[PDB]
């Protein structure tokens, strides 16, 4: 089965350096672009870096540009992140994510288990109005998030992604462009929107749908996430 | 005045005929080669570039015919442009013939070491190198060529104002890079091609041998008469002979006639390298049907 | 001995009934229909990247993705709009004469002189295309492939027989027999309940996929049939042959409605296809051209002058917005 | 290619194109030869360097900086006309004949005429192999070469009989620009790869003469 | 002696078909290609704004 395991986290002093390793096993690692996504303690997801397939293209977030460098070792099927000077704002759980880009693909399907890092002591803005939404099983729900620019492109594709994070587990992809159900997810989920207003609606809510929902834009780098909406049972 | 009258009465018609026939042939070759939707073989690319060079060289001819007729009446700028085009195209033609000979030698002699399963063996690098070297050689024409107003004949012609040493050096470069090196490369390559063909087995080798001999003989016969007279002129200039008016007129007339033959060679190029191959004739038929 | 006479008289009875139905030719009923004019179609895309000769090609049901099989052992999936190469699948054997694209778009099929139909799964969790199943049982080369569902494919072989497979189990569910020569092509009816096949015995027959029976047989060609296509409404089909002619048959009438022969055509047809409406009939010949016929009046309405070699395959999108043709020159061109 | 996801799709396409180009280069030094002949004709034991790899069988021996691929099409049991064009671009046709099978001689002769005069093979040379000399020399003494060829008029010696057999096969050419490289091979003849290599060298040179414009 | 037993059987099955006049069959073909004539981009050129190619 597809498996991504990360290691290298722990406790480090300010100004030091550490290296994170993400080893893939169970898929054509040479054919998948890889991302680094970090989640500060009970804050939310944030995109860090991206390295293409073959290492041709590399991107970094403005926050970590220069300090971080991302490298890929195809023969060994490992993904590396070398962090040079770490501030107290770099403490977070770092996730290893895979992305394959071709017509009609799902570029954020699988997420790594994550590794915790602790340090001792222009862009498109996406907003989720509500932070919590109490609900009981069997009741329909709706979650919406806006954006600054219109995510609809000349291609006719709306570049927006919906992820669900369960308590204690890594985020999972649900809808990858605007309404396409990710493989393996139940058909009860649905997605809709137009330009700058989008909504995710869940019908016949179950006990396994409790978590935090993030809306992300893949129109142009740097990728940006939403604040996150939590479902309370 | 005999040489001047002979030029006036001879050059116009010959150059007009050369222009017409060279256009009608080389342009046809270029069009037939450019009609190809699929890739082009190495020799096809070299032949295309040779056709372009010959087309330009013949295109510049009528201006020179007018110059011979009365005088230059286009100013010094067109003098420089025409001279640069002429020399660039002449050197390009010579080096492209040499490159064709080398490609044939590689494809025939070393047939088993260069075998390819029908891919496009791109050769544009050598074409670019040839054109750049030609521009490098023509540079002095850009720098020096002008339109002097002779006070002895009251004429105005596109001539070099080089020093005598410079004129001799340019003549030597012409001889070396236009005749000796291409001739030696062609001779070596085609002699080896003949040697390989004599020991081959087939019914298509006879025409190949005859074509190779015809090509070598055509190049030699067409170009040697002018270069030999050029060597005679160099010997005269360097003091190896005695100068006189009669010898001057004879040299001028011989240069005119031999240059006419040399340009007739570029006129004939399509008949030798293009229209004799079965592939090119089949392509010509297909295009004409279209 | 007596059965032979019984066979001959049965053929005479069929011919007698077939002649009785004929009252007026197709060209005699559609004489007052105004022509379609000159159909001028200009190339819009030129998909290059194939090395050897292209022998087959199929359109995805979404009218955007393409699949092409070449003799160099590569099966390339193209993005028609942007000319991007979505996939490139190496083949075990480079001798391939057919390829098919599943209606759902999840699978693709391939086959050829190896006598095996290979099925490749495109939507894999590993991100690479893997050979899901290899179907064997034909004793001769494979001519055509066509998907019925995600788990049902119809194949044609040079064994003089067709087959219907169950991809899951991999066994041969049904076998269609009756041809006396190599089967060169087949086309599935729009409702995927009947299909026709053209063989080298200069005949075509209509087969009931559910019943495994030859419902009807159609003759008239002077040579082997090379291509076949159903009419869009499923009540007629067209056939291409080495006879340098195309013919239109009608299932209900059980005859030949019209012929598409021209005195200037000397070569055979390699592919045949219809338009979305069913008025144009596009065929690819060995003279490096495709001729567009006014299927209702049999008049050359245009020519797709392209490619430097024989046109081996044709295709029209499910939305009818383009026509793709492949040739032995290793180039695919999309026309509009 | 404006969108971020469209740019990555373009990147993937360029990666595929590079791999396709690389595969073509690695398959450029391969000479494709077609094996033909009747059954029990020795078409499976020409070169002892087999390294093989129902349907189509391939053999991919390499010799003198050149990769030779032999394709055997036996077992198709179909009409040749419909798959023969698949081999239109083969470098040459290797035709095998058994001199010890009188009853199978006529079938081989019909095969040679059909293959030699096929519209697709109007330019592909043929490398004809006449196998099993020793058996032919032993069989001729007991049975004269008259039953198989009633028109034979020459002596009953090995040299003449072999020459007459070769002449008959060569008489089916009936076309120019196509040459037949006939050779006599025995069971214990290791230098069969050499014969194909030098014969292929002549074929390659002739093809280049056409492309280079010297013919 | 047994191969042709099924051949005659097939012809009997194929000979008993409720056929219809070619006039009706030909007219049906004409009607369909006329009804679905406005939805055929190839038969009539489509405006350049709606053409994906
Ligand atoms: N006495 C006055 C003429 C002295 C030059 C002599 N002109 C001719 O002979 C005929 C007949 C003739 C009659 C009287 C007056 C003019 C001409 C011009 N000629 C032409 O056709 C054109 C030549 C030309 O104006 C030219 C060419 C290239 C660059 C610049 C100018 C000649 O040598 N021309 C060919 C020669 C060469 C030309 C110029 C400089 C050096 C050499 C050459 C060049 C390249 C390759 C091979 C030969």
């Amino acid at each position: 089965d597809v498996q991504l395991v990360e290691s290298g986290g722990g406790l480090v002093q300010p100004g030091g350096s550490r290296k994170l390793s993400c080893s893939a096993s169970g898929f054509a690692f040479s054919s998948f672009g890889m991302h680094w996504v970090r989640q500060a303690p009970e804050k939310g997801l944030e995109w860090v870096a991206y390295i293409s397939s073959g290492s041709g293209t590399i991107y970094y977030a403005d926050t970590v540009k220069g300090r971080f460098t991302i490298s890929r070792d195809d023969p060994k099927n490992t993904l590396f992140l070398q962090m040079t000077s770490l501030r107290s704002e770099d403490t977070a759980m770092y996730y290893c994510v895979r992305s394959i880009y071709y017509y009609g693909s799902s570029p954020f399907d699988f997420w790594g288990q994550g590794t915790t890092l602790t340090v001792s002591s222009s862009d498109i803005v996406m907003t989720q109005a509500t932070s919590s939404v109490p609900v009981t099983p069997g009741e329909s729900v709706s979650i919406s998030c806006r954006s600054s620019k219109s995510l609809l492109h000349s291609n006719g594709n709306t570049y927006l992604y919906w992820f669900l994070q369960r308590p204690g587990q890594s985020p999972q992809l649900l809808i990858y462009r605007m309404s396409n159900l990710a493989s393996g997810v139940p058909d009860r989920f649905s997605g809709s929107g137009s330009g700058t207003a989008f909504t995710l609606t869940i019908s016949r809510l179950e006990a396994e749908d409790v978590g935090v929902y993030y809306c992300m834009q893949h129109l142009e780098y740097p990728l940006t996430f939403g604040a996150g909406t939590k479902l309370e049972l | 005045d005999f040489s001047l009258n002979f030029d006036r009465a001879f050059l116009p018609a010959l150059y007009s005929l050369l222009f017409l026939l060279g256009l009608l042939g080389n342009g046809a070759v270029a069009a037939v080669l450019l009609s190809r939707r699929t890739a082009l073989s190495s020799t096809d690319t070299f032949l295309l570039h040779l056709a372009v060079a010959d087309t330009l060289l013949v295109l510049t001819l009528p201006l020179w015919a007018v110059d011979a007729a009365v005088q230059w009446v286009f100013g010094s700028g067109l003098c420089k442009v025409a001279g640069a085009l002429f020399n660039i195209n002449f050197y390009a033609g010579a080096l492209l013939l040499a490159c064709i000979s080398f490609d044939r030698y590689l494809n025939i002699v070393h047939a088993t070491q260069l075998y390819r399963r029908g891919p496009p063996a791109r050769v544009t690098l050598t074409c670019l190198a040839v054109w750049g070297l030609c521009l490098l050689f023509a540079l002095p024409d850009f720098i020096f060529l002008s339109a002097h107003h002779d006070e002895r004949l009251n004429a105005t012609h596109c001539q070099y104002n080089f020093p005598q040493v410079g004129r001799t050096a340019l003549r030597v470069l012409q001889l070396v890079a236009g005749f000796l090196l291409p001739l030696l490369v062609m001779a070596y390559c085609y002699a080896h091609i003949l040697a390989v063909l004599l020991v081959s087995r087939g019914q298509r080798r006879l025409r190949a041998m005859r074509l190779v001999v015809v090509v070598v003989v055509a190049f030699a016969l067409c170009w040697t008469p002018y270069h030999l007279v050029v060597l005679v002129d160099i010997l005269m200039d360097l003091g190896a002979l005695a100068r006189n008016c009669g010898r001057e007129s004879r040299v001028d007339v011989a240069k005119s006639v031999t240059s006419g033959l040399g340009y007739m060679h570029c006129c004939l190029n399509p008949l030798l390298y293009a229209f004799v191959g079965v592939k090119f004739r089949e392509r010509m038929w297909m295009l004409l049907l279209r | 001995d007596q059965l032979r006479q019984e066979a001959e008289q049965l053929k005479n009875q069929i011919r007698d009934a077939r002649k009785a139905c004929a009252d007026a030719t197709l060209s005699q009923i559609t004489n007052n229909i105004d022509p379609v004019g000159r159909i001028q179609m200009r190339t819009r895309r030129t998909l290059r990247g194939h090395l050897a000769k292209i022998y087959a090609m199929h359109w995805g049901t979404d009218s955007r993705l393409l699949v092409s099989a070449s003799q160099d052992g590569k099966l390339i999936i193209w993005d028609s709009y942007t000319t991007n190469k979505v996939h490139a699948i190496p083949l075990r054997s480079s001798w391939v004469m057919t390829c098919a694209y599943a209606p759902s778009g999840n699978y693709v099929a391939c086959g050829g002189l190896d006598n095996i139909c290979s099925i490749y799964n495109l939507k894999t969790r590993e991100g690479n295309v893997r050979v899901s199943r290899e179907l064997a049982g034909h004793t001769g080369y494979l001519s055509c492939c066509r998907f019925l569902d995600d788990n049902q494919i119809v194949t044609s072989s040079g064994d003089t027989t067709c087959a219907l497979w169950d991809i899951e189990t991999g066994q041969q569910t049904t076998t269609f027999t009756g041809h006396t020569g190599d089967v060169m092509s087949l086309s599935l009816a729009p409702d995927t309940r009947l299909f026709v096949s053209g063989a080298c015995d200069a005949s075509a027959k209509l087969w009931d996929v559910r019943e495994g029976m030859c419902r009807q047989t159609f003759t008239g060609h002077e040579s082997d049939i090379n291509a076949i296509c159903f009419f869009p409404n499923g009540n007629a089909f067209a056939t291409g042959s080495d006879d340098a002619t195309c013919r239109l048959f009608d299932l209900r009438a059980d005859q030949e409605l019209m012929t598409y022969s021209h005195d200037n055509i000397i070569c055979g047809i390699t592919s045949v296809s219809f338009s979305k409406s069913g008025r144009l009939l596009l065929a690819g010949y060995d003279d490096f051209n495709c001729n567009v016929w006014d299927a209702l009046k049999a008049d050359r309405a245009g020519v797709l002058a392209g490619h430097d070699n024989r046109v081996s395959c044709l295709g029209v999108t499910d939305d009818g917005m383009a026509v793709a043709t492949g040739s032995w020159d290793s180039f695919l061109k999309i026309w509009n | 290619t404006l969108s971020a996801e469209e740019r990555a799709a373009l990147e993937r396409s360029k990666a595929i194109e590079k791999n396709l180009k690389e595969d073509g280069i690695s398959a450029a030094k391969d000479v494709k030869l077609l094996l033909l002949g009747a059954d029990n004709s020795g078409k499976s034991t020409i070169v002892k360097q087999m390294k093989i790899i129902t349907g189509i069988v391939e053999t991919h021996f390499t010799f003198k900086n050149l990769h030779f691929r032999l394709f055997d099409v036996g077992g198709q049991r179909s009409e040749r006309k419909k798959w023969i064009h698949c081999f239109e671009d083969v470098t040459a046709i290797i035709f095998c004949v058994d001199l010890s099978d009188y009853n199978r001689m006529h079938e081989s002769l019909m095969l040679f005429d059909s293959i030699c005069n096929n519209k697709f093979f109007i330019d592909t040379s043929i490398i004809l192999f006449l196998n099993k000399k020793d058996l032919f020399g032993e069989k001729i003494k007991k049975s004269p070469l008259t039953i198989c060829f009633p028109e034979y008029t020459g002596p009953n010696t090995y040299e003449d009989a072999a020459a007459y057999i070769q002449a008959q096969f060569e008489s089916k050419n009936r076309s120019p620009n196509k040459e037949i490289y006939c050779h006599m091979t025995c069971a214990t003849d290791t230098n069969n790869a050499q014969v194909i290599f030098d014969a292929v060298t002549d074929i390659i040179i002739a093809n280049n003469l056409r492309g280079c414009g010297l013919y | 002696i047994a191969q042709a037993r099924k051949l005659v059987e097939q012809l009997k099955m194929e000979a008993n078909i409720d056929r219809i006049k070619v006039s009706k069959a030909a007219a049906d073909l004409m009607a369909y290609c006329e009804a679905h004539a406005k939805e055929d981009p190839l038969l009539t050129p489509v405006p350049a704004s709606e053409n994906p190619f």
